């Protein structure tokens, strides 16, 4: 496949690592009582590990000679779920945060003592402002086009 | 009450409450969908 | 134009028990400083080098190894005890040099008998760059 | 001996003179401000380079500038 | 330096396991007397030798100690 | 004057020990010396260059003499792969008997040192075979250094010293250096390779006494002037060819194969001679560009001033740059250091992947030592280039003569440059450290499969584009019908593809996620060091915190505690802080190289692949793991040949640590301590009869920073060199 | 006769001694 | 408040009684970690049918020397 890697579902070292992990987890389980709280916790962890490995095989991740999943970020459409749509999600959230904070700073910049509203957050105004980050992708775009995103005269 | 609200919104207190809420939210999201290495929905 | 007071030996020195912060060989071969004041009453003050000393009634004379020490002592005498002081620089040859207050009035108060030294008639931002004074003995600020 | 310069932006506030710990600066008559005063540096040979005078100057940029130069036993503040 | 001395001396000449015949096997086989007199011995027989426990802690219940080891270095 | 230093009258009057210190640390700063002029400065620089050439020749002559005298060359050439080359003998009266026993190696009669500079392989490849050749080379080089000193002295004397106008003749100097220093020199090297080295690698021993009686080619110079040059490549050396013997030898003197010599695992000598001949032709042609006394050619300043884009996006373009470069010597030094550092790093990168000396690829410790050597020197050269750029800004820059040209416009938007470079550094550091810590925590919890392993897919694609076929990308050279592949199938691609796809050499190593992460660490280091240096340079002339910085010189302690405090505000201090980052970045580079190569030499590349993704792997599987033999160099049960490194390893640990002293504790404490010490000495019997003559004083602030940095760097270098050499030589694999 | 035996002390003890003495005399006295 | 926290953790989230039955056998522990992000590996096998983080504060010895035998007293 890409970069000489093979799918984890049909890879062999991936399955070997899965088996070894479960064996290691089970080794501890046999020491305690069959149905004690530690035994239940260890069983839950084993089930979690099995579910994790099955999901990794299901999503179609690529596994190297090491038997571990590898992430392709070149832009291949078969792997957009590895970096590109999480990347878009991060960009949206981070722009939300930055736009909300900038809106707060611009809103409080007109008082005689703006610093007072900076060490003591004016929550009433902040609660109204935080929701602009839902549509910041549009507000920032029209802010740039309208030419007042960037401070002229500087 | 009014002064309690004022002090309760000061930088340190507000930041700690915000980060406690964020930590709880992220913890719950991880708990429901743990071991997530990719975005499979689309 | 303010004849500076002449240093008067025989004036008593403050009561002091001795210290390891006194004069050294520099006083012997280079220079040392002497400060004099009046102090209306006998009282205990903090020495600029060691512990505490007591000013005698009437004139007091103290010899220090640094001018900065003399100035610190004078500042304490002027602000804490409200005493007028003057100090000199003494060379191993036997010379004495009146130092402060140079013209009878302390340097803080403007006096009509002082000329300007090292005053530039321009803002600090109008100095030439080093390239213009390169390979000449002058510095850009000396101009 | 360090070089101390007084620039014409001086407002004659006198704060630098109060600060010098070796009596290097002075106040002299002048006519370009309200105080008719300006700082002078006639005894830079006793300057130790502490730059305590510059910390007291309220003008922006400074009106008194200390340029550290050749070192002497007086400028190095040595008692031995 | 004091705590390093205490730890190495205790491991070398005091702490250990007793056996049926009374033969004491010390955690470190009494190498302090002969190895602690050089800096190379302190670097090798103390730091290098005894860091194996912490660096290997990954994959076990002591993994937190290795994490804190690296974080403290940072 | 009237005492040391005589070049500084202000320092000679300092009554303290400072006069001595600053007397030594400003001897080569001619511009700040009393009664300095233009011609004086240039003549001093010229003579110092002659002195440097003499020193270099003397040093290489000493290497030759010692290898010829206590060396192993005659024995080494008999079996290059199974005998350790000897540098020089050891005569230390402090050695004990077991030390003498342990240090006698290489078949010597006493304790000796095993050379790791790689001179044996280099001298063997070029044609030197016996100790007599080494002796002749050493004598010739001693003569050469003597002649260099004679030239320097001659040009010092009046009536031979060039004028300033001569020094500033840039066009003629460029013409001669391109067509003469570079072109003719490479032409001569190609001549030597054709006449001596290539015959030497085929059995014949061509020397001064018979090189006129031997034809380098059976049809000498006939093909060359007739134009039928292919006759010089008609019979290459067979792939079953032992190096210094005629078994399987050819007659071609120039070729272009591209692979390696199968036995020596190094480049073909004929290919190298052809390379040097070609680039000699290129340099000779290109060195006729500028105008001199013959009325044809180019004037550099006109080319510069004519390169101004319409639309004024670059302002006045390069107008006025010729005069600011020709008159500013620090500009010239900065440009030279920049280019030199770039090509030194290039040498480091190319020497390990395309070895040119026979049997050096099999000498692993030599390869590692050379790579680390050249990388550290390149880092120092780059840091120096930036330092001298800042120095030029301070001293030789004229704002009015550079009005609105590229330099002024660089100065006037420095803040955007600095801020964006800061953003790049922040991004790289944040995400690289985040991924490393994530993987490390993941392995702490026993779940390696949950790591964020990103495949360096772009680099793998580039490798595939070169012809490698381990990633299955099927790109140029790795495809089958691509024009790029088809164009060179008959020249060099056979050998090149044979070498690149062969996976026992270092020609384009296979890469994975660990390589991705470490390369991004490298990028972080480069960007942060560039940030520090660029910020120090562009703000050298002054900033908002100190607008009149240009009048305070390149290096000064501070501006006092006023205005919030002005510690480390000079450009010298920016360079000072950048040296730490340079050391850190080159350390990461060499750690990566050495770990990858030590795991490849063991046939255990997997181990690196698994353990590189997380930092604990670096700490345990590399530093702790490869440091057992070194620390065991000597122990309570005796010592072996590695003890000398084990000692140095500790020595480098001490120096570095004492460096932390001058960097943390500052002047005032030490000054007061020295004052009380002076009192004590003056107050004691029998010793007050002895009197110091320079008043003791604590080290200056700038001097203390410099001394601390020097300790830091010396300890860094010594400890890493000890570790690298002991670990690679301990295994010899 | 062992050439190293003569020179190692010469360059490690005699040479530094004479050089340090001469340079101390040069640096440390009024001219 | 710190001491009260100590005693409460020893009372509820500890294997104090198991250690009391066999001191040399069980390794003292008075802290467990919730299973959230795979950190439950830190709940190591300390003996006495308990999984937690081993404590080196020496509280178990103090409680034994004081005469505390049950968790009601803690
Ligand atoms: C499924 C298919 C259909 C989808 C339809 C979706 C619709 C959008 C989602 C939900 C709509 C219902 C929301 C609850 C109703 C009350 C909201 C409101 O009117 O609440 C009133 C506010 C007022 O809005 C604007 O608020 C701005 C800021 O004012 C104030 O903002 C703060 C308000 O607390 C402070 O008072 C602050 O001092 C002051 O600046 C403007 O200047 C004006 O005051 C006002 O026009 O709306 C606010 O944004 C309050 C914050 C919540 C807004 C949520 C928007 C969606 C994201
Ligand atoms: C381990 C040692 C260390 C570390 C980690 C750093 C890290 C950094 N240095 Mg630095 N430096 C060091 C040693 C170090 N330096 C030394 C010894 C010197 C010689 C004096 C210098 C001199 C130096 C200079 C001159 C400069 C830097 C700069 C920087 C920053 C570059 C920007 C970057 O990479 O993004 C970030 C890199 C990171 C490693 C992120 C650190 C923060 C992480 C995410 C932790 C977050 C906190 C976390 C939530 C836990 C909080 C705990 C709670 C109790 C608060 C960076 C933060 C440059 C700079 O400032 O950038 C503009 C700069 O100019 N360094
Ligand atoms: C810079 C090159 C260089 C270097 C690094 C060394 C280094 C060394 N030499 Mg050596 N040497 C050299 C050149 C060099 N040599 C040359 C050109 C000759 C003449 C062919 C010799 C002849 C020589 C002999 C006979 C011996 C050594 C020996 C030694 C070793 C012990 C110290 C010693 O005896 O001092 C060096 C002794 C000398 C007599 C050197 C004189 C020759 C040069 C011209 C002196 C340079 C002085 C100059 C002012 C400074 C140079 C610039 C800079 C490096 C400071 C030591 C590792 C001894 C040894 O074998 O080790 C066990 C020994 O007995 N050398
Ligand atoms: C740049 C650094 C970096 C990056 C990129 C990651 C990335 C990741 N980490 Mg990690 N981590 C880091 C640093 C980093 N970490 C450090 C420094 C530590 C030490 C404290 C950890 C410790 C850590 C742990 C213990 C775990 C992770 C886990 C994860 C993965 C979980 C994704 C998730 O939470 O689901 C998705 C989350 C969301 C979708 C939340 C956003 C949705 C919002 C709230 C709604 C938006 C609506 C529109 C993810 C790939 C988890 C994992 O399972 O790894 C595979 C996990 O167990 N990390
Ligand atoms: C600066 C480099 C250099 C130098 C000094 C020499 C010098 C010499 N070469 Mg040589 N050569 C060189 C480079 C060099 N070569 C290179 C790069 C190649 C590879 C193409 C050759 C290939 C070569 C061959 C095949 C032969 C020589 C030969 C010779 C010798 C006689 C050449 C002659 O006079 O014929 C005539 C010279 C001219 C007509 C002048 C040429 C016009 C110039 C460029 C102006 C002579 C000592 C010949 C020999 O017998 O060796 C002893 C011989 O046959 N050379
Ligand atoms: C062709 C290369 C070259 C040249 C010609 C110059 C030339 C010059 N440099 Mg420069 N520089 C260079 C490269 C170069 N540099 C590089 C690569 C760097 C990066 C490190 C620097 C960084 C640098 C700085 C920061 C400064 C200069 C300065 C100067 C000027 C005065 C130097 C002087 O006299 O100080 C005297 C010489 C010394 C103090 C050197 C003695 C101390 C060294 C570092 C100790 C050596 C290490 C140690 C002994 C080895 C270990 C010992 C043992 C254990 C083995 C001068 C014109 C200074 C200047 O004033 O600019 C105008 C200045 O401040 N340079
Ligand atoms: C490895 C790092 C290192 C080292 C070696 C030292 C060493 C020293 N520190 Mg120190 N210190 C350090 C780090 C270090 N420090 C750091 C990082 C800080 C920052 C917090 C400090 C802050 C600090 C302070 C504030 C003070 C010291 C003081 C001292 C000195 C104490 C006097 C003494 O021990 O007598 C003897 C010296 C030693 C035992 C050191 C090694 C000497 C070797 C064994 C002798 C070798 C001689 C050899 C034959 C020489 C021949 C070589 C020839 C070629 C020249 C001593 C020299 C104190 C001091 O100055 O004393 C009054 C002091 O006040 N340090
Ligand atoms: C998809 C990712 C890419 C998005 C690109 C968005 C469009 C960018 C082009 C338009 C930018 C713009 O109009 O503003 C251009 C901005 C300033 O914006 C300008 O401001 C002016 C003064 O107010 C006017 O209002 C103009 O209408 C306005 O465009 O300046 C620049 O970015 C320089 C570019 C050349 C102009
Ligand atoms: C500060 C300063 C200075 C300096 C600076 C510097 C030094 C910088 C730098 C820099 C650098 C050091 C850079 C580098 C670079 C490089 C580049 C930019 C490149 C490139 C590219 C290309 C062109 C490519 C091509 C190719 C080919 C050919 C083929 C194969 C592939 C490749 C891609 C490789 C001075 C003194 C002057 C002045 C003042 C200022
Ligand atoms: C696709 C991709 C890629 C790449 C890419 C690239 C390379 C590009 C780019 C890019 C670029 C070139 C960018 C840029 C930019 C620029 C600028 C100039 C900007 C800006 C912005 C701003 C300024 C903003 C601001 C703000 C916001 C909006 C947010 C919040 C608020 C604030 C205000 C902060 C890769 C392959 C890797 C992978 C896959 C994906
Ligand atoms: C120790 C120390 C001192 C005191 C250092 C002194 C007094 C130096 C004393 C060293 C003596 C002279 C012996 C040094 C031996 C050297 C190896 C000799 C080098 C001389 C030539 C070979 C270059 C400072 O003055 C100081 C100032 C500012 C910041 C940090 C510090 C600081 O750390
Ligand atoms: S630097 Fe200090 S001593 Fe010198 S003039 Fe200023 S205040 Fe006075
Ligand atoms: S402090 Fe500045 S403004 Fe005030 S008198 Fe002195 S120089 Fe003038």
């Amino acid at each position: 496949d890409i970069a000489g890697l093979t799918p984890c579902k049909d890879s062999k070292q991936f399955a070997k690592r899965e088996k070894q992990s479960i064996k290691k987890l089970e080794s501890s389980l046999k020491l305690y009582a069959p149905d004690s709280a530690p035994a239940l916790a260890i069983n839950a962890t084993i089930e979690k590990t099995k579910r994790r490995f099955d999901n990794y095989g299901k999503q179609g991740l690529l596994c190297g000679a090491d038997g571990l999943p590898h992430l392709i970020v070149s832009g291949d459409q078969r792997h957009w779920g590895e970096f590109i749509t999480p990347g878009i999600l991060f960009l949206y959230i981070a722009g939300w945060i930055g736009w909300v904070g900038r809106s707060y700073l611009i809103a409080i910049r007109d008082d005689k003592k703006p610093t007072q509203k900076e060490i003591i957050i004016d929550v009433p105004l902040a609660t109204g402002l935080v929701f602009r980050g839902f549509s910041w992708p549009i507000a920032a775009y029209r802010e740039l086009l309208n030419g007042e995103l960037v401070a002229k005269d500087v | 009450m009014r002064d309690l609200k004022t002090y309760l919104s000061v930088a340190p207190v507000a930041s700690t409450l915000w980060f406690a809420a964020l930590a709880g939210l992220l913890i719950e999201i991880n708990r429901f969908f743990p071991d997530a290495l990719t975005f499979p929905f689309f | 134009g303010f004849t500076p007071p002449e240093l008067d030996p025989n004036t008593p020195s403050p009561i002091f028990g001795g210290s390891t912060g006194g004069l050294l060989r520099k006083a012997q071969v280079e220079e040392f400083y002497v400060i004099t004041w009046e102090s209306p009453k006998e009282q205990i003050f903090e020495m600029p080098t060691g512990g505490a000393a007591i000013m005698r009634e009437g004139p007091n004379l103290l010899k220090l190894a640094r001018k900065e020490q003399c100035l610190a002592l004078g500042t304490r005498l002027r602000s804490k005890y409200k005493i007028k002081y003057q100090f000199y620089r003494v060379f191993p040859s036997g010379e004495v040099q009146y130092l402060h207050p140079k013209d009878g009035v302390y340097p803080e108060k403007v006096n009509p008998g002082r000329q300007g030294v090292g005053v530039n008639f321009r803002s600090i931002g109008k100095n030439v760059s080093p390239i213009e004074v390169k390979f000449t003995g002058k510095q850009p600020y000396d101009l | 001996s360090h070089s101390v310069k007084i620039y014409d932006t001086c407002i004659g506030c006198t704060q630098c003179v109060r600060a010098c710990p070796t009596d290097v600066l002075e106040m002299i008559p002048w006519g370009g401000c309200k105080a008719k005063q300006i700082a002078s540096a006639p005894r830079t040979e006793d300057c130790v380079g502490c730059k305590r005078c510059e910390s007291a100057c309220p003008t922006d940029f400074l009106s008194v500038r200390v340029y550290l130069w050749h070192e002497t036993t007086r400028s190095m503040g040595l008692a031995y | 330096v004091v705590i390093f001395h205490f730890s190495w001396k205790m491991q070398s000449d005091v702490w250990g396991s007793i056996n049926d015949q009374g033969v004491v096997t010390h955690i470190t086989g009494g190498n302090f007397a002969q190895s602690s007199i050089t800096i190379n011995g302190w670097l090798r027989d103390f730091l290098w030798a005894q860091a194996s426990q912490v660096i290997q802690s990954y994959g076990s219940s002591l993994s937190a100690y290795g994490l804190f080891f690296l974080g403290a270095h940072f | 004057a009237l005492r040391f230093p005589r070049f500084s009258q202000g320092l000679a009057q300092d009554p303290t020990t400072r006069r001595i210190w600053f007397g030594i640390a400003t001897a080569h700063d001619f511009e700040s010396h009393d009664d300095i002029t233009e011609g004086r400065l240039y003549q001093n620089i010229f003579a110092s260059h002659f002195g440097q050439l003499a020193i270099i020749f003397l040093w290489t002559s000493g290497n030759l003499f010692h290898v010829a005298w206590q060396g192993n060359f005659e024995a080494w050439v008999q079996d290059p792969l199974h005998v350790r080359p000897i540098a020089h003998a050891i005569w230390d009266p402090h050695f004990g008997q077991p030390a003498v026993e342990a240090f006698t190696r290489g078949g010597a009669l006493g304790p000796v040192n095993i050379a790791y500079s790689g001179v044996y392989q280099w001298w063997y490849t070029i044609g030197l075979r016996t100790n007599e050749d080494l002796y002749t080379g050493a004598i010739f080089l001693l003569f050469l250094s003597f002649i260099s000193l004679l030239a320097g002295w001659l040009h010092l004397q009046p009536k031979w010293k060039p004028s300033v106008s001569w020094f500033k003749n840039a066009e003629s100097r460029l013409n001669h250096h391109l067509s003469g220093l570079f072109g003719v020199s490479s032409l001569a090297w190609a001549g030597h390779l054709v006449h001596v080295a290539i015959p030497g690698s085929r059995g014949e021993y061509v020397r001064w006494n018979n090189f006129l009686s031997v034809l380098p080619h059976p049809q000498g110079l006939g093909p060359l002037f007739t134009g039928q040059w292919n006759l010089y490549a008609q019979n290459p050396d067979s792939s079953n060819h032992l190096f210094s013997t005629s078994q399987g030898a050819g007659t071609a003197i120039l070729t272009l194969l591209g692979g390696f010599h199968p036995q020596t695992q190094s480049l073909w000598l004929t290919d190298m001679a052809h390379h040097h001949l070609a680039i000699a032709i290129l340099f000779l042609i290109g060195g006729h560009m500028y105008r001199t006394n013959f009325g044809i050619g180019h004037s550099i300043k006109y080319i510069l001033e004519a390169h101004i884009p319409p639309g004024g996006r670059l302002g006045r373009g390069h107008k006025g740059l010729y005069d600011t470069i020709n008159n500013s010597i620090h500009f010239q030094l900065g440009l030279a250091l920049a280019s030199l550092g770039v090509i030194t790093s290039l040498v480091a990168q190319h020497m390990y992947s395309l070895p040119a000396y026979a049997f050096i690829a099999q000498d692993f410790t030599t390869q590692a030592a050379l790579y680390t050597h050249h990388q550290y020197i390149a880092g120092f050269i780059m840091t120096g280039a930036f330092a001298h750029g800042a120095i030029f800004f301070i001293r030789d820059y004229n704002p009015e003569q550079n009005a609105d040209n590229v330099l002024a416009r660089m100065l006037e938007h420095k803040e955007a440059i600095i801020s964006h470079l800061s953003w790049a550094s922040l991004f790289l550091g944040f995400h690289t450290l985040g991924l490393y810590v994530h993987n490390d925590v993941m392995l702490a919890f026993g779940t390696p499969e949950k790591q964020i392993l990103i495949e360096p897919i772009f680099a793998q694609w580039i490798q595939s584009a070169h012809g490698k076929t381990s990633y299955g990308f099927d790109v140029l050279l790795s495809s089958t019908n691509s024009p790029a592949l088809n164009a060179g199938r008959s020249i060099w691609l056979p050998g090149w593809l044979n070498a690149i796809n062969e996976n026992s050499n270092s020609l384009f190593l296979t890469i994975g996620p660990g390589d991705f992460l470490v390369h991004h660490a490298i990028a972080l280091g480069l960007h942060t060091t560039t940030l520090i240096l660029v910020k120090g340079a562009l703000d050298a002339r002054g900033s908002k915190l100190m607008p009149d910085k240009k009048d305070f010189g390149y290096s000064f302690p501070c501006d006092g505690p006023g205005r919030g405090g002005t510690c480390d505000i000079s450009a010298w201090d920016a360079f000072y802080l950048a040296v730490f980052w340079m050391l850190n970045t080159i350390g990461w580079v060499t750690f990566y190289w050495h770990w990858k190569h030590i795991t490849l030499w063991q046939g255990n590349v997997s181990q690196f692949n698994e353990s590189s993704t997380y930092l604990m792997g670096w700490l345990r599987d590399y530093l702790w793991l490869n440091s057992s033999q070194l620390i065991n160099g000597y122990n309570p049960f005796g010592m072996n040949s590695l003890s000398v490194w084990a000692w140095m390893f500790l020595f480098g640990h001490l120096v570095w640590a004492t460096g932390f002293m001058f960097l943390i504790s500052w002047r005032g404490y030490w000054q007061e301590l020295i004052e009380t010490l002076a009192w004590a000495h003056e107050r004691t019997p029998l010793a007050n009869l002895i009197r110091w003559r320079d008043k003791p004083v604590a080290l200056s602030i700038v001097q203390a920073r410099l001394v601390g940095l020097v300790h830091f760097s010396v300890g860094y270098i010594f400890t890493y060199a000890a570790f690298l050499i002991a670990s690679t030589s301990g295994k010899f694999g | 006769i062992n050439l190293p035996s003569l020179f190692v002390p010469l360059v490690g003890l005699l040479f530094p001694a004479v050089a340090m003495a001469s340079l101390f005399l040069h640096v440390e006295k009024r001219l | 408040l710190w001491l009260s926290g100590m005693y409460f953790h020893g009372a509820r989230f500890s294997n104090y009684e198991a250690w009391l039955n066999d001191p040399t056998h069980i390794r003292p522990s008075a802290q467990v970690v919730w299973p959230i992000v795979g950190q439950e590996i830190l709940n190591g096998d300390v003996g006495g049918g308990f999984r937690g983080i081993q404590i080196t504060s020496g509280f178990f010895q103090i409680w034994r020397a004081s005469g505390i035998t049950s968790e009601l007293q803690l």
